[PDB]
């Protein structure tokens, strides 16, 4: 692939402002860890994911990371840092800085109602450049920038200073939880990708990453959004290749994504051009979690395949990063193994499929009734065996064959007669 | 060589001494340097001919794949013997070099070094210079292929990447 030729001189030299280090000597579910700590350095730097990573496990260490940024909210580092008791004795640059800025705010604020009233083309351009270095410098002052970008964003240099403004408010009111300015911004960085800038190798890559980082962690209509991310640049389930890829995570929720709001035909293409290209076969070596859910679904086992399921369910069920659709990730994970066992099958006792998930034989009938319901399951019950029997043996192929055969060339001789 | 690994630019002047000295004029002491190698290189060159026209079921051919390995060991000490002026432009050959002494290269090494049980294994300081050695050929290949990113010689570059391609 074109762009794949752009990566391979380059090899993992991405550039990203943690540098490497994050929050070392982490214990369980050691995949999810590492994964944590490419998303750290990659979405430069999460902060709201610190706390999550302490609630599932308890470690010190974000401590760390949280001391030596200030633009989060001072005083909120400040509290941290003093409830753990961190002696610091180096938090001095702080009141002159923000006093600076405080003067620089003001004496910008009387400019910005001054350039709105007036509306004179150059003086607004004039107090939006001298604005621009204040909202780099701090966004913290949130709604401060948020003012200045709802109008023109751009200043001289155009791309660098537009794209990077897309990318900070995207990740800060991310952070703050104003969905409605991250639901705009994920929306602007999708228009603005198109153009493009110079697209230097990582440039091109970091952008991808960003698109990813956003459409991730599900808060409204993301379903929409891994439409538009999977057949933007082309169907791939990582986006890079170069042997250190590891997003890891992203086909996990992307295959939910079609299984509850769309119809599952449509899998088999997965199966080919996202599960089997050779991103994936770097991927699934990476994560045994993924890897139980696709080699036991393409080698259609019955038995190893559900308890190693309802195995992967346990560790599921504690995954405590942002998803939203949790159960019906699971639940339909139930249902499509079933669905796929089902295709080709004889039988199922209906007791057989209750002691192997662990649910009674009555639940287990109204599962299997909630299947013929919806039509993902052709049947007979067995009422006084208790045994599910399919039949689908189709005997006859020849009709519809001469349906197509004779109705073309019989009416193609009609039409002949008559000139 | 050996002349050469004594020495340390005796004889070039490099206006330290002039009365009789100098490889700098007659002239450019970075040529006559780079020069050597472009000697090293005829001998490279016969080689290459001996074994092309060579019978191949000979003894003589069994023999002359013996001084391969002398062949090599003279482009290791040269190698060593630059000199980071000599280096930027001599790279491009220098990648060719270690290539032609790596792209048809058997499994048996790499079974040795990768499958012989660590505990018992080498601990020593003489045999990690040499294991070391032998995969500073794939440790220069990494770099090289960045350092190529500076180059349009794309000949040498496509012709190195398929060589890589063999390699891994």
């Amino acid at each position: 692939y074109d762009l794949t030729t752009r990566i391979a001189h380059f090899l993992d030299r991405h550039l990203v402002f943690p540098l490497l280090e994050f929050l070392s000597v982490k214990e369980i579910y050691n995949e999810k860890e590492l994964l944590q700590g490419k998303l750290d350095l990659l979405s430069d730097t999460n902060m709201v994911d610190f706390a999550m990573d302490v609630y599932k496990n308890l470690y010190s260490d974000d401590i760390p990371h949280a001391l030596r940024e200030k633009r989060t909210t001072v005083v909120a580092q400040l509290k941290q840092l003093q409830a753990e008791t961190e002696p610091i004795v180096k938090m001095f640059e702080d009141p002159e800085t923000t006093r600076q800025m405080q003067s620089t705010r003001d004496g910008r604020m009387l400019f910005d109602y001054l350039a709105d009233k007036h509306g004179f083309r150059q003086e607004y351009l004039d107090t939006l450049y001298r604005y621009a270095k204040f909202q780099y410098e701090c966004g913290n002052y949130s709604g401060a920038a948020e003012y200045l970008y709802f109008f023109r964003v751009l200043v001289p240099a155009t791309d660098r200073n537009a794209l990077s403004s897309l990318w900070g408010k995207l990740a800060s009111e991310i952070l703050m939880q104003n969905w409605d300015a991250a639901m705009e911004d994920l929306t602007r960085l999708k228009e603005t990708i198109d153009n493009n800038s110079v697209s230097s190798p990582l440039q091109s890559l970091q952008q991808r990453t960003w698109l990813i980082h956003w459409s991730l962690f599900v808060f409204f209509n993301h379903p929409k959004g891994r439409d538009n991310i999977i057949d933007l640049f082309l169907y791939q389930p990582q986006y890079l290749n170069a042997i250190q890829t590891m997003c890891p995570h992203i086909l996990r929720y992307l295959t939910t994504a079609v299984i509850t709001n769309k119809d599952v035909r449509k899998r088999r293409q997965v199966l080919k051009d996202l599960v089997k290209v050779i991103q994936q076969e770097s991927y699934t070596y990476k994560d045994p979690i993924t890897e139980f859910v696709e080699c036991l679904y393409v080698n259609f086992d019955f038995d190893g395949a559900q308890k190693k399921l309802r195995e992967c369910e346990s560790v599921l069920v504690n995954d405590f990063f942002l998803v939203a659709c949790l159960e019906d990730f699971i639940e339909n994970a139930r249902l499509f193994i079933f669905e796929t066992f089902c295709r080709i099958h004889q039988c199922i006792s209906i007791n057989m499929l209750a002691d192997k998930l662990n649910m009674t034989p009555e639940e287990a009938e109204r599962w299997i009734v909630n299947l013929i319901r919806n039509a993902r399951l052709d049947a007979k019950i067995d009422s006084k065996l208790g045994h599910v029997v399919m039949g689908n043996n189709a005997v006859s192929p020849y009709q519809q064959v001469i349906e197509k055969t004779k109705s073309l060339s019989f009416r193609s001789q009609m039409l002949a007669m008559n000139i | 060589m050996d002349i050469l690994f004594a020495n340390p630019n005796i004889f070039v002047g490099e206006n330290i001494l002039e009365e009789s000295e100098n490889l700098q004029n007659v002239d450019q002491p970075l040529r006559v340097r780079g020069c050597i190698l472009t000697l090293v290189e005829r001998m490279d060159e016969e080689f290459t001919k001996i074994m092309q026209n060579t019978d191949p079921h000979s003894q003589e051919y069994v023999e002359h794949l013996k001084d391969e390995a002398q062949v090599c060991a003279i482009i290791e000490r040269v190698q060593r013997y630059l000199e980071e002026k000599g280096t930027t432009e001599e790279i491009c050959r220098v990648y060719l070099r270690r290539i032609l002494h790596t792209y048809y290269k058997f499994d048996y090494k790499a079974h040795q070094r990768q499958l012989t049980p660590p505990e018992g294994s080498s601990k020593s300081e003489q045999d990690q210079a040499e294991n070391e050695g032998e995969d500073s050929a794939v440790l220069m290949e990494r770099l090289c292929k960045y350092i190529y990113a500076k180059d349009r010689t794309d000949r040498i570059r496509t012709c190195a990447i398929l060589c890589h391609i063999y390699h891994h």
